[PDB]
RNA sequence: GACAAUGGUAGGAGAGCGUUCUAAGGGCGUUGAAGCAUGAUCGUAAGGACAUGUGGAGCGCUUAGAAGUGAGAAUGCCGGUG
RNA sequence: UAACUUGGGAGUCAGAACAUGGGUGAUAAGGUCCGUGUUCGAAAGGGAAACAGCCCAGACCACCAGCUAAGGUCCCAAAAU
RNA sequence: AGGACGACAUUAGACGAAUCAUCUGGAAAGAUGAAUCAAAGAAGGUAAUAAUCCUGUAGUCGAAAAUGUUGUCUCUCUUGAGUGGAUCCUGAGUACGACGGAGCACGUGAAAUUCCGUCGGAAUCUGGGAGGACCAUCUCCUAAGGCUAAAUACUCUCUAGUGACCGAUAGUGAACCAGUACCGUGAGGGAAAGGUGAAAAGCACCCCGGAAGGGGAGUGAAAUAGAACCUGAAACCGUGUGCUUACAAGUAGUCAGAGCCCGUUAAUGGGUGAUGGCGUGCCUUUUGUAGAAUGAACCGGCGAGUUACGAUUUGAUGCAAGGUUAAGCAGUAAAUGUGGAGCCGUAGCGAAAGCGAGUCUGAAUAGGGCGUUUAGUAUUUGGUCGUAGACCCGAAACCAGGUGAU
């Protein structure tokens, strides 16, 4: 609080050990390396994943696949998140952003259904899922896919 | 929840406008990563040494090798000579990290609530004087009594209050949008105008 | 902030040299060899404080057995009879009786001899 | 400089916790036993992800 | 009051003293500061004091930071003396 | 009184002598190579004259206290001529 | 495309406010008391530590002259909009292609775009190209001729500043008449070396000595501060001394303990030691060392896990199905205001289309693998990885560019 008696957080400042500064620290004369060999030399260290001449794990396993050039990533809003608002007017790619639900939808905002609609709501989405399109027409409401 | 107002020697009408910013129990460990931040940010880290590379000379190999009977010494400017070369000097770097924007206000609403919730705060009404008179302000600090460390705050500017009180040891004159966190706990006594006091809750809460 | 070893050293080595006085020759005047000799002198000090308990109850066994056979009793038959006499005394006392004041020890040898 | 993954990770897919290889010994000889040719599905990698979890870090 | 446990290398895990600088608070200093020498004192260790000489001007103590932070060995480097 | 599952940090991949089951060697080695135990390595004390590996036994520090283990009891040197 | 008419900035410098008295002291700026300015309590000097003693600072002014920004006018200059498009021109050995090759992140491969070499080589507005070979359709734009400010990269210097940067083995190699002595034929290497005091007051004179030095006297607070000059530690070489040593076998001690001498940070006191037990230094390296294995002549000083950027982990602290800013722009080189481009998370499965609380292989709703039931996120103290020289010190050796046949 005041300057002349400020106390730190409660188990947050630990001081770092200087290694190789005396035989009575637990890191004496050799500072954690060992005695000789590859690791104990200065700057030595094997590349990660190198079994010593034996070919590594990522040469035996074969490769497969290719990604895409157009892999349209729908921002998957679940159906449970709609159970917060009211009046049932619309849901909208101009509104469903700015109620904080979705952000940076790549292309299309699909309604996957894993919650409960619980309201006679009216949507206007991009494209649908099969089971969740039953839930909107369950309690009553159209759209524009 | 009702701070009493004085004007220049006289009691007057006061306000209650201290609700959320003035009154939170002070979260101290939030402050310790804010008082440490600013004072490890004021200073320009500019300090270097020349390591084994950039010193002058050293292409010679002085002894040869086998035969002479000295060490296996390599150059003239290796570190263990009395010449230069320092293996682990200070690299010129920068000392600057940051807290998130919610923590960055929660320290500041905890700093001045350390003042109001226990031992010390005063709100005065505004005061103007055109000619810069230092003596006409050291007069004022001893009527409504404060100790040596004292902080005055104008609402956005002062052509005189920023330019008086700049000679006295222990006084800082800070515009209300320049409210940092070291001085507000370095001081012991907030004396603010009544025009900025309504603004600091309208800008921190 | 460069910091060099300003007198964390010569205020440290002159509590080894000053702690090592009276050694022969050039092992009381200079650090690098006289640090070794004090460093053994503790290693002896831990060792031989387990010899004063192995030497003084080797002294008292002599000066009891020198005084036990001044009364036709060997040492081995003595403390067998003394333990059967129910005498829970040490040896250091049984020394210090038998060298200052014989007339106490003159009948103490009887009681052990009379239990047998 | 940023940690540079190496592109032997065209051969592994992050499942939700563990890796996923594709089982070796695919082509170039099928003078080999018939119920062992039926083993062509994929397995998750073992606990030698200790030796490689600084190599495949940005596939996430 | 018990009750058990405490050899120890490579190595893993905690608690600690000291050196230089800054920030804040609080002090000692020509009625003699820092270093230097001497002493039978205090703490479980690293270490902390206090008198007395020499010394002629800038230092501690608590809290908290940042590191060019600790010496006995490298046929180490430099300067002295055998 | 341990065990196992997960997650950070390693070190070792130059072993040796005894006691026994074996190959090689010549029922040769303080040899080499496996099994299986102990101790040393990483363990100071007491005995084996001295002596890393054999025999007793595991040192948190103090004391001028007592019993005992392995080995001993005429003298050097504690204890039975 | 040149040049007269007229406001600032540089290159010197002015003014610039507020105090005394006592005490110890060689001397006060210190202590104690009594005052005063303050747009001036930055900084240094003065016989010690000064807001008020000096030089200064805040704030104000000045410029014969000569340059740089430049505002104004004066001058040069200068017609710009529409329609018809029935004809005429739009950058030739060019674009392209074949052949070897370089660049494009792209190693000639499925290889567009781009320039060079050799050789063949077009059409022109119904044209001509380009949308990762090529053809078709659709959108975009007109090569083979030129010119161009600002955002941005640098300091051998110049001006004014700042520093949890060093204080003479550090800092530049170089505080000191430094790239100098000095070594080399040469190209090129490349050091050491700071401090009297406040002021020179730098020892008049007397004495021994040829002088150098020295003892008195003398200056000075101090010459035990004497021009090798503040402070003066260790190795090491010396001077009289209290205890002790010439029948003795020794990694130099330690634990017992006699006799004689001294009296303390006054405590179960300090130094010396006739005689007994006990006993083969230290570090590296080893299956193992007193080792006849290595390393150290001794004493000082210097000398080895560091930083930036990331990744993953526990410990901390905000917020909660939500958390979060980058560059920039304002601002005591203030760490605080704005900036929601982005990143991560709330849903996975499969190579992919696509499907979704479940998909995938599959003829199957059969059986399986991976999921579902919710905690992630931002910054930071630790431990460890990666890229950088990345714990220090050491090689023969390679490739450029030069100097040498005395
Ligand atoms: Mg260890
Ligand atoms: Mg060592
Ligand atoms: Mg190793
Ligand atoms: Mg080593
Ligand atoms: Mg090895
Ligand atoms: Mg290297
Ligand atoms: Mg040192
Ligand atoms: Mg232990
Ligand atoms: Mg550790
Ligand atoms: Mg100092
Ligand atoms: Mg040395
Ligand atoms: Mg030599
Ligand atoms: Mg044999
Ligand atoms: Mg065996
Ligand atoms: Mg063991
Ligand atoms: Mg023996
Ligand atoms: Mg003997
Ligand atoms: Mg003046
Ligand atoms: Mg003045
Ligand atoms: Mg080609
Ligand atoms: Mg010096
Ligand atoms: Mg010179
Ligand atoms: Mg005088
Ligand atoms: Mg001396
Ligand atoms: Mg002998
Ligand atoms: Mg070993
Ligand atoms: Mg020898
Ligand atoms: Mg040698
Ligand atoms: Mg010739």
């Amino acid at each position: 609080m005041k300057l002349h008696e400020l106390k730190p957080a409660e188990g947050s400042r630990k001081e770092r050990n200087r290694v190789g500064r005396g035989v009575a620290t637990g890191n004496g004369k050799t500072s954690g390396r060992g005695h000789k060999g590859q690791k104990a030399r200065s700057g030595g260290g094997v590349r990660p994943g190198f079994e010593g001449g034996q070919l590594p794990l990522f040469r035996r396993l074969p490769k497969r696949g290719f990604t895409n050039i157009n892999r349209k990533e729908y921002a998957i809003v679940n159906l449970d998140q709609l159970n917060k608002f009211e009046d049932g007017t619309e849901v909208t790619p101009a509104l469903l952003v700015e109620s904080g639900v979705v952000k940076n939808e790549k292309s299309g905002i699909k309604i996957l259904g894993n919650g409960s609609l619980d309201k006679k709501l009216t949507v206007k989405a991009h494209k649908f899922s099969a089971s969740a399109a039953e839930a909107i027409d369950a309690k009553g409401g159209a759209h524009e896919v | 929840n009702y701070d009493v107002l004085k004007l220049d020697g006289t009691k007057s009408g006061s306000i209650e406008l201290s609700d959320a910013v003035f009154g939170i129990e002070p979260n101290n460990s939030v402050l310790f990563e804010a008082i440490n931040l600013q004072r490890a940010s004021l200073r320009q880290g500019t300090h270097a040494v020349k390591n084994r590379s950039a010193v002058s000379g050293g292409g010679r190999k002085p002894w040869k090798q086998k035969g002479t009977g000295r060490a296996r010494q390599g150059t003239i400017r290796a570190p263990q000579w009395r010449g230069g070369g320092i293996v682990f000097g200070p690299t010129p770097r920068s000392y600057a990290y940051k807290m998130p924007k919610k923590m960055r206000r929660l320290a500041l609403r905890s700093a001045l609530s350390f003042k109001a919730q226990e031992n010390g705060l005063t709100v005065v009404d505004a005061f103007n004087f055109e000619a810069p008179k230092t003596k006409e302000f050291k007069n004022v600090l001893s009527t409504l009594e404060q100790p040596k460390k004292v902080l005055v705050v104008t609402e956005n500017e002062d052509v005189n209050v920023e330019l008086s009180a700049r000679n006295i040891p222990g006084v800082q004159v800070t515009t209300a949008q320049g409210l940092n966190v070291l001085d507000i706990t370095n001081a012991d006594s907030l004396v603010i105008t009544e025009a900025a006091a309504k603004k600091v809750e309208e800008v921190l809460g | 902030p460069r910091v060099k070893g300003g007198t964390v050293t010569r205020a440290r080595r002159k509590k080894t040299i000053k702690l090592a006085k009276g050694y022969f020759g050039s092992k009381h005047t200079l650090y690098k060899v006289a640090k070794q000799q004090v460093m053994k002198s503790g290693q002896y000090a831990f060792r031989d404080r387990r010899q004063r308990k192995r030497d003084f109850r080797k002294l008292w066994i002599t000066r009891i057995n020198a005084a036990a056979r001044q009364h036709e009793m060997s040492y081995s038959r003595l403390m067998n009879g003394l333990k059967k006499a129910g005498i829970d005394i040490n040896r250091k006392m049984l020394s210090e009786i038998a060298i200052s004041d014989e007339k106490a020890f003159a009948q103490l040898v009887t009681k052990a001899k009379d239990a047998l | 400089p940023k940690m540079k993954t190496h592109r032997g990770a065209a051969k592994r897919v992050k499942r939700t916790a563990s890796g996923q290889l594709k089982r070796s010994r695919a082509f170039t000889s099928h003078l080999f036993a018939n119920k062992s040719t039926k083993q062509k599905r994929q397995l998750r990698k073992a606990r030698l992800v200790s030796k490689s979890d600084m190599k495949r870090v940005k596939q996430l």
